[PDB]
């Protein structure tokens, strides 16, 4: 099939970046 | 005293019937444990003093030793016998049912009693001939009963041990074998080969 | 070949033994070993609302207080014994 | 034949091992003159190998499938020399050593500076104590019976 | 406030230590701010729900990938000549030779060969097509979703359980024993009888027709009439072919004993009988404790009345009910000890008595399963003692436990520790001495001078089970004994046939090397137990630090005073015990792997002769069997073993990396870090960017954990790569 | 800030205050010992935790105890 | 006089002490009623801090 050509980059490059950005913003937050 | 020159335990004053100060391991220091042990000893002595008459009389009459009477139950369909006559109810499942039910009632009845003196010598309905009227004779009677029970226990121990060394032989057969040539048929040849 | 229906008479024998022989022993053992408790307080009185004993089931009009839980337990023992006897035979 | 073992004298692999070792030793001998000292040393080694194999054959050891002796330590009287007797000898010697050490430690405990007698040994006292350990079992048993062995 | 939300003290840290310690204390609910017992219990309940959901999702993913990208249907027809497929590979970094080399099996692209044994397990229980796996995956997804919904529901105020509910031990024990073990095992027998046994006889039973097929020709009639022997008539013949109706029978409950002739595994009708018997036993035992129906036992009264009249145990077990019930670390330690023992038993039993068809002939799977389960059991065993020490530090109450069994062990801890030390020293001294003596004897060319001792007692035990390879003739090996005569007509024929065949792993033959390795294993176990017990008992204080209980479970030191107090806490005692556990499990796995490799190659004499000295190990196990591993890629090309060699080198790298954290300590690194801040602040075009958290070196306790993690990861990866590659290169 | 405590086993030899690398400890008058003195910790916010005070205590077990606690920019010895 | 006499032998009953359940000799006793630990004991063995002297209260020492 053609699904591995999409899900593998989607899980290995995009989601880690989104998660890292969100986590850095959350841990750098202050009130 | 069980051994002259040896001090007696503090809890064995010599006033109880059949008391000779024998307790090398100190198993009776606890007052509650000692009271139970007398009942157990009396029960064991009374049970063993009935087995000895039933272990020699059947053999002395030529009905076989005490271990041949149990072999039939291992066989499938074996029927019990008494005085050379088979019994109609000698089946294995019937024998166990009456044996368990009959003794499960008497032993539980014995357990429910709470007065310690009655747990050993209940008196009452079990003494029809009135041997308990005289307290003076009662003490010597208790001493006689205690002295004989330990002898019967030792006799049963000998019965059981002799079977292991000489399989398939009866105690009276052992006595007859020893009587013929005492100087070579004895304990010696068994202890050392 | 023993019949299964007749062998199930062991239930009656077990019920008779429970009601007429071993009743006082069981009752006094139960009285001695009281309800389970935590930190000196029973499970219900410590706060557990689902640990309340069922009083309605315990009340029976039997003259000696024979319950239905006792009937169930002794009948279970009788059935177990009867089926063990049935299974052991015919081997 | 305990556990399927065979005697050394009846094992063919034992003889094969002996022959292989002897042949390996004899190969180097051909490189030297008979009168030379290395030839004498190799001859002595060959004789020692033969004597060792004969002695192993004589003592009634048991060989496995590989032609190697095996030791039985279960307590059979036929093999009491492999484990039992050397064990008793070792126990006696170790008890001697321990008793001597304990006696020396106890003897100097009452001195003003006992730590000084531990780095600089009092030779006469130790020598007088050394011979006492020859009867250590009796002293230990009697000390145990009197209740002196264990500190209160 | 900021991250972490649960720690006021950590949230005010101006350094990078806030993040590191914020991550590492998330699941310690006991140390969070404004914590109560009820909130703790509720959080534990929710966490358990989440763990169940995660487990279900993992299993569903495994099934879905096997169905979608595997070769299950073609593997069923020819189990012995097909390699199972785990999943497919899509790596953009691959070169063309890598694409060619990894295209194995019947696949159309690169794939991975599975070594988890899922194929044989699923084939044994009746799964035959790819449509079954999809349905199983869907059902597991539904189960995970249900677990998540159930976990969310109980955190609401309306459905929040109370503390008294969590402390009802008798009802929980009754319900668990009766249903979670008895009813659960009762259902598995039903599944086996209704589906799996017909599947092995060529019958296709599914949801749409299982109400019309009778598992037995006579139905349930024999069960109600007590004629239970009718279910054992006409068993499978010795010529039976698994999966087909040739030579099949009609029985469902048997006591044959032994192995199936073709699959070399246990009979399917034996496992159903076993599960039925254990289900009945568990169902009966679940009626012991007192609940609100007026009958049963009281655990507190059971504990309080088991006190010997002699007084040799002090007050006995009085007050132990409240100690266990009020402490969760005690319960966790007990559960972990039991789970570790059970995992070790599983590892020991699954290799000698296989239950899945065609799994004994798959050599690569057995070793992987054994090593996996043994390492997990070791980790669980360490955790049990760790949580026991935590309980002693945190939850122990000396007043309520006066002079009971728990308190009297703290009285004589010195004797236990000293006796453990003596045993360890004795074992190590003599084992090392014998090994070095054998090595020196082999070095000089006189192998006949070795000290070789037969394992007489183990051989006697083996002979007692019916093995006739030693000529001991005891018990079951004697045809005239009562034990042999009792069971000669039920299970003895099959068991004796299986035990006396020398190709399987049932009671392998043993020699002096087994003696030496067994004593080494005992030494390792004793040393690990000594370390853990010494750590647990001295947790509340000692002569060097009498007030250790006021400083908690984990703390770096007490300063350089009084001679120095490096690694004085119980956490460091646990930290020192992981190395010994790893060493012991490594020895055990080395022994198992070498023995089974020599057995499979048909050259068992090599292990018998070369295992009595350590140079024999180093030369004939590590050096010899690593030739195919290090040739995965060479200056001439690569093959399918490249990934295992890469993992070998990766594990070496990580294991060596752990040494930096383990050997070098903190003060060197803070001084180095202090200069880099100056360099950054004084550099043009770079001082325009500044940090928010002040950089600092790792703390004293943190570095130990990091080094231990690196050590363990390198150990595991390196051994796994070596084992898997060395087995698969030879036996596929 | 770390926690520093003083216990009444004090003998007042002033050894802890002299070994303090910052100004944390001090001596106050007291009754209960021959020296008629006892230590005090009024400035624990300057504590760094090197535990030099415990290295100078002559009492069998310490009459001064330091318990490491929440870390600040002063207790970590940072001069960034 | 208060407490034990000088030169007598006492055993320590303080759990957090290095010389717990050990015997020492009394050197001096302070007679000030406000002193909390007036008994001075000297031991043959040193502790981990290389100190052989300590002060104990009247309730932590007993005559042996
Ligand atoms: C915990 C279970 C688990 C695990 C370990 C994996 C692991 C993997 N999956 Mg996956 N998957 C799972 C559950 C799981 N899956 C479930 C439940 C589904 C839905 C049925 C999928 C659907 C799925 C697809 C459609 C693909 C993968 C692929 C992959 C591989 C590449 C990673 C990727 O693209 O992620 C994707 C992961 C998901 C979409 C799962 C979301 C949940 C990787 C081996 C890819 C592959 O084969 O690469 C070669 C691919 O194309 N998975
Ligand atoms: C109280 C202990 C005791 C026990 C357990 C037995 C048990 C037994 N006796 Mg027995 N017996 C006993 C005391 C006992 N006896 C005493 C005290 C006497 C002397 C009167 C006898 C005299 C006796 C004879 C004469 C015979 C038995 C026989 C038997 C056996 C079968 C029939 C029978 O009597 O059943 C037990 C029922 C009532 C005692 C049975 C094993 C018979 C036998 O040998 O069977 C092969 C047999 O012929 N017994
Ligand atoms: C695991 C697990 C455990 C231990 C519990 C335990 C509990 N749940 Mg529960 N639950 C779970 C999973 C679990 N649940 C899941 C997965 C869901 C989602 C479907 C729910 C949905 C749920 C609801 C909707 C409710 C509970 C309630 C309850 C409580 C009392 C009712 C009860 O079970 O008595 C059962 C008693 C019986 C006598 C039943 C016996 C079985 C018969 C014979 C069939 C009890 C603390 C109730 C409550 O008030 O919570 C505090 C409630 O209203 N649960
Ligand atoms: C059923 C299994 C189980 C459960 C529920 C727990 C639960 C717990 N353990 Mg634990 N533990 C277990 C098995 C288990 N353990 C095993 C098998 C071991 C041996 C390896 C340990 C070793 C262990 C230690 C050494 C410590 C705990 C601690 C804790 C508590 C806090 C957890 C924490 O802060 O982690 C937060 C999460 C992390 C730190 C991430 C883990 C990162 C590592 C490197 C792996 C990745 C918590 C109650 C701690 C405690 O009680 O402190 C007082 C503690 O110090 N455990
Ligand atoms: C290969 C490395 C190695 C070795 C040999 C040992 C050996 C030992 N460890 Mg150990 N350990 C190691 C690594 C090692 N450890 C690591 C990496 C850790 C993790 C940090 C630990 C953590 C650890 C703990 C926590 C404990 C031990 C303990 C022990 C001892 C108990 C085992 C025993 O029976 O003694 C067998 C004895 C020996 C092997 C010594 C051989 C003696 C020879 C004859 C010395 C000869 C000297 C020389 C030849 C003569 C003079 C010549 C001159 C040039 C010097 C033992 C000495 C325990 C202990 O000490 O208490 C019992 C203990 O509690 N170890
Ligand atoms: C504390 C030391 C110790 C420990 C932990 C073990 C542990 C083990 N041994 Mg073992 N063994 C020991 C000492 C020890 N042994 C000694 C000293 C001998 C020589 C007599 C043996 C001889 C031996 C054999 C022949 C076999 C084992 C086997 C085994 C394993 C199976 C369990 C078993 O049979 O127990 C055995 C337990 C003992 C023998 C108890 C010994 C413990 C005492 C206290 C040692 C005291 C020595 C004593 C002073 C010697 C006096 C002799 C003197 C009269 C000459 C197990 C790992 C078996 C196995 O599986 O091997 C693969 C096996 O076949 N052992
Ligand atoms: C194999 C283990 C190992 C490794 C890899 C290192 C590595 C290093 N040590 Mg070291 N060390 C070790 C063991 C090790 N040590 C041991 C056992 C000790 C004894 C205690 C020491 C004692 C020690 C001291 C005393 C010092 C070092 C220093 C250094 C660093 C030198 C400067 C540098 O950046 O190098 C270059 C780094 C490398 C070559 C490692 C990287 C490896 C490759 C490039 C991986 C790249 C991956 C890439 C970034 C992508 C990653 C993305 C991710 C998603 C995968 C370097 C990181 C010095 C330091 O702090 O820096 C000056 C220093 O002063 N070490
Ligand atoms: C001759 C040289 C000594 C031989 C005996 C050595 C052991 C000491 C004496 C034991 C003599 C004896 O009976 O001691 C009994 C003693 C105390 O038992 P209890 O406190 O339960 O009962 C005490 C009452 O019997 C007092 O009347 O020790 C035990 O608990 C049993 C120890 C052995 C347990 C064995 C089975 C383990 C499973
Ligand atoms: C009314 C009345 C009466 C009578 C009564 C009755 C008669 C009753 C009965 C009752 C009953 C009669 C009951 C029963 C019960 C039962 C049960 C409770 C059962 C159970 C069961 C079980 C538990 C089982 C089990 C099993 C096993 C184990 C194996 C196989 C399978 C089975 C399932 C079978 C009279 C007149 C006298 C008087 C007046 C009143
Ligand atoms: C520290 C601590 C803790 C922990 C602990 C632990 C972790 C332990 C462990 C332990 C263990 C881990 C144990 C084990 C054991 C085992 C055993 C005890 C076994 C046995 C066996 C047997 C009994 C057998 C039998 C038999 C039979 C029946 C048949 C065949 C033959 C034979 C012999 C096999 C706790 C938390 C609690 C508390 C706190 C503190
Ligand atoms: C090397 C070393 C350092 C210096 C190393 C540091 C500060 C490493 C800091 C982390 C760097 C930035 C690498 C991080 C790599 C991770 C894989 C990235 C984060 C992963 C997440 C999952 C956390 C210490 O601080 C130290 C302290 C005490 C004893 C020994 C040592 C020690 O050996
Ligand atoms: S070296 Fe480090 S851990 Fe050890 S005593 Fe000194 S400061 Fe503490
Ligand atoms: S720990 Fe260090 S900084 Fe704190 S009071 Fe003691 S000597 Fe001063």
């Amino acid at each position: 099939n053609n699904l591995p050509s999409i899900f593998v980059p989607l899980v290995g490059l995009v989601f880690p970046a989104i998660a890292m950005a969100s986590l850095f913003l959350h841990i750098q937050k202050n009130k | 005293h069980w051994m002259p020159g040896e001090p007696r335990p503090a809890y064995l004053d010599g006033s109880a019937p059949g008391d000779f100060g024998f307790d090398p391991l100190g198993l009776g220091e606890v007052p509650a444990n000692l009271e139970r042990y007398k009942e157990s000893e009396l029960i064991h002595c009374r049970w063993a003093m009935l087995a000895v008459p039933g272990i020699l009389v059947p053999e002395a009459l030529g009905y076989g030793n005490w271990v041949k009477a149990q072999e039939w139950a291992a066989l499938p369909g074996g029927q019990a016998t008494y005085l050379g006559n088979p019994v109609p109810w000698g089946t294995l499942p019937t024998i166990l049912a009456i044996e368990f039910l009959a003794i499960a009632f008497v032993e539980h009845q014995r357990s429910m009693e709470k007065d310690p003196e009655k747990k050993k010598y209940p008196g009452g309905a079990f003494d029809p001939l009135g041997y308990s009227k005289d307290p003076k004779k009662l003490e010597e009677l208790k001493v006689k009963e205690i002295k004989n029970g330990r002898l019967a226990l030792l006799a049963f121990v000998g019965f059981c041990v002799q079977q292991s060394a000489y399989p398939g032989t009866g105690p009276l057969e052992n006595l007859a074998t020893h009587l013929a040539d005492p100087w070579h048929n004895n304990i010696g040849d068994i202890v050392i080969p | 070949l023993s019949p299964s229906i007749v062998i199930s008479l062991s239930t009656g024998l077990s019920l008779f033994l429970g009601r007429f022989v071993f009743f006082n022993f069981q009752r006094e053992n139960v009285a001695k070993q009281g309800l389970p408790e935590q930190n000196g307080k029973t499970h219900f009185e410590a706060g557990d609302d689902r640990a309340k004993e069922y009083v309605s089931l315990l009340k029976s009009n039997d003259p000696i207080g024979f319950n239905i839980v006792d009937v169930l337990a002794w009948g279970s023992i009788g059935h177990i014994v009867a089926y063990y006897i049935l299974a052991t035979s015919s081997n | 034949d305990i556990s399927g073992l065979t005697p050394c004298k009846d094992s063919k692999q034992f003889a094969k091992r002996e022959k292989q070792q002897i042949k390996k030793l004899e190969s180097s001998l051909k490189l030297y003159a008979p009168e030379s000292a290395p030839a004498l040393a190799l001859n002595a080694q060959i004789e020692k190998t033969k004597r060792r194999f004969d002695n192993y054959g004589k003592y009634g050891l048991l060989c496995g499938s590989d032609g190697l002796p095996h030791l039985i330590v279960n307590g059979d009287q036929r093999h009491w020399g492999e484990f039992i007797t050397p064990g008793i000898l070792f126990l006696y010697i170790a008890g001697w050593i321990g008793w001597v050490g304990r006696s020396y430690l106890i003897a100097i405990s009452g001195e003003k500076k006992p730590a000084m007698k531990e780095i600089i040994i009092d030779v006469p006292l130790a020598s007088r104590i050394i011979f006492r350990g020859f009867i250590w079992p009796v002293a230990a048993y009697r000390e145990f019976l009197n209740g002196d062995l264990i500190a209160k | 406030l900021r991250f972490p939300r649960f720690s006021q003290g950590l949230a005010q840290d101006p350094t990078t230590r806030r993040i590191w310690f914020g991550i590492a204390t998330a699941h310690d609910f006991e140390s969070h701010d404004d914590i109560t017992e009820e909130r703790l219990y509720q959080n534990i309940f929710a966490s358990h729900f989440g763990q169940l959901a995660i487990i279900f999702l993992w299993t569903s993913g495994n099934l879905f990938h096997v169905a979608w990208q595997g070769n299950f249907e073609t593997w069923v027809q020819d189990p012995l000549h097909v390699r199972p497929i785990a999943h497919a590979i899509w790596d953009p970094h691959f070169g063309q030779p890598a694409v060619e080399a990894f295209t194995r099996g019947g696949a159309l692209g690169p794939v991975n060969i599975a070594y988890s044994g899922v194929y044989q397990w699923w084939y044994t229980i009746g799964l035959r097509t790819n449509e079954d796996l999809y349905t199983g995956a869907l059902f597991l997804l539904f189960l995970s979703a249900l677990s998540l919904i159930g976990g969310w529901l109980h955190l609401q105020p309306k459905w929040k359980p109370r503390v008294s509910w969590f402390k009802n031990a008798e009802s929980r024990l009754n319900h668990h024993l009766s249903g979670l073990f008895g009813v659960s095992s009762l259902a598995w027998t039903g599944h086996l009888v209704h589906v799996a046994i017909p599947a092995s006889r060529g019958e296709y039973v599914r949801w749409n027709n299982f109400l019309n097929v009778l598992p037995h020709p006579q139905g349930l009639g024999p069960l109600f009439t007590g004629q239970w022997n009718l279910y054992a008539q006409n068993p499978d013949s010795s010529s039976h072919l698994f999966g087909t109706s040739q030579g099949s029978g009609t029985a469902i409950l048997t006591l044959l004993g032994g192995f199936h002739p073709q699959t070399q595994s246990l009979w399917l009708t034996d496992m159903a009988h076993h599960h039925l018997a254990i289900a009945i036993l568990f169902l009966i035992a679940g009626h012991m404790y007192r609940t609100n129906f007026g009958i049963g036992h009281s655990i507190k009264d059971l504990l309080e009345a088991h006190i010997p009249p002699g007084g040799r145990l002090g007050r006995g077990h009085k007050g132990l009910y409240d100690t266990i019930n009020n402490s969760i670390h005690f319960q966790l330690g007990l559960a972990l000890a039991s789970l570790g023992v059970i995992t070790s038993l599983v590892a020991q039993h699954m290799y000698s008595l296989p239950a899945y068809a065609f799994i004994a002939q798959d050599f690569t799977t057995q070793a992987a399963l054994y090593t996996h389960h043994q390492y997990i059991a070791g980790f669980i065993m360490t955790g049990a003692f760790a949580h026991g020490a935590i309980f002693f530090i945190r939850d122990y109450n000396p007043e309520q436990n006066e002079d009971n069994v728990l308190a009297r062990m703290l009285d004589h801890k010195e004797a236990i520790i000293s006796h453990l030390s003596w045993a360890s020293l004795f074992l190590g001294f003599h084992t090392l001495g014998l090994y070095v003596h054998n090595d020196v004897m082999l070095a000089f060319g006189t192998p006949e001078k070795q000290i070789l001792i037969e394992p007489i007692f183990a051989q006697w035990i083996q002979s007692a089970h019916g093995k006739t390879s030693y000529g001991f003739d005891v018990l079951l090996s004697s045809t005239s004994g009562p034990a042999f005569n009792a069971g000669r007509s039920i299970w003895l024929p099959g068991w004796l046939n299986a035990i006396n065949e020398n190709s399987n792993s049932l009671f392998l033959t043993i020699g002096p090397g087994d003696f030496l390795v067994h004593h080494a294993i005992a030494l390792g176990l004793h040393t690990t137990t000594l370390i853990l017990v010494k750590g647990a008992l001295d947790a509340r204080g000692s002569k060097l630090m009498p007030d250790k209980k006021d400083f908690g479970y984990s703390f770096p030191c007490d300063g350089p005073g009084r001679g120095g107090t490096c690694d004085i806490s119980a956490w460091d005692a646990f930290y020192l015990a992981v190395f010994w556990m790893l060493n012991t499990i490594g020895w055990v796995t080395f022994y198992w792997h070498w023995k089974h490799i020599t057995l499979w190659q048909g050259n068992v004499s090599q292990f018998n002769e070369s295992s009595t000295y350590l140079m024999g190990w180093l030369r004939d196990y590590l050096w010899l069997n690593s030739s195919q591993l290090i040739n995965g890629y060479n200056p001439f090309g690569m093959n399918s073993l490249s990934v295992w060699a890469w993992m070998f080198l990766f594990g070496h790298l990580v294991w060596a990396t752990g040494f930096m954290f383990l050997i070098s300590w903190r003060g060197y690194w803070q001084e180095l870090i202090e200069t880099l801040a100056w360099a950054h602040e004084r550099t043009p075009l770079a001082n325009l960017i500044r940090w928010k958290d002040k950089p600092v070196a790792l703390s004293i306790v943190q570095a130990r954990l990091v080094g231990l993690a690196h050590f363990s990861v390198g150990y595991i990866f390196t051994y796994a790569a070596f084992l898997i590659a060395s087995t698969s290169g030879k036996f596929g | 800030s770390h926690s520093v405590k003083i216990y009444d086993t004090c003998i007042g030899c002033t050894q802890c205050v002299r070994a303090c690398p910052t100004d944390v400890l001090e001596m106050i008058p007291w009754d209960g010992c021959k020296a008629k003195q006892i230590a005090s910790a009024p400035r624990t916010e300057d504590c760094v935790g090197c535990k030099r005070c415990e290295s100078a205590c002559p009492t069998d077990f310490l009459s001064v105890r330091v318990y490491l606690w929440h870390e600040t920019t002063r207790s970590m010895g940072l001069a960034y | 006089p208060i407490g034990p006499k000088r030169g007598s032998k006492v055993k320590i009953l303080r759990r957090e002490s290095y010389w717990f359940k050990n015997v020492g000799s009394v050197v001096a006793v302070d007679q000030d009623p406000k002193t909390r630990y007036p008994v001075v004991v000297r031991f043959a063995k040193v502790n981990y801090a290389n100190i052989s002297t300590n002060n104990y209260a009247l309730d932590e020492v007993e005559e042996v």
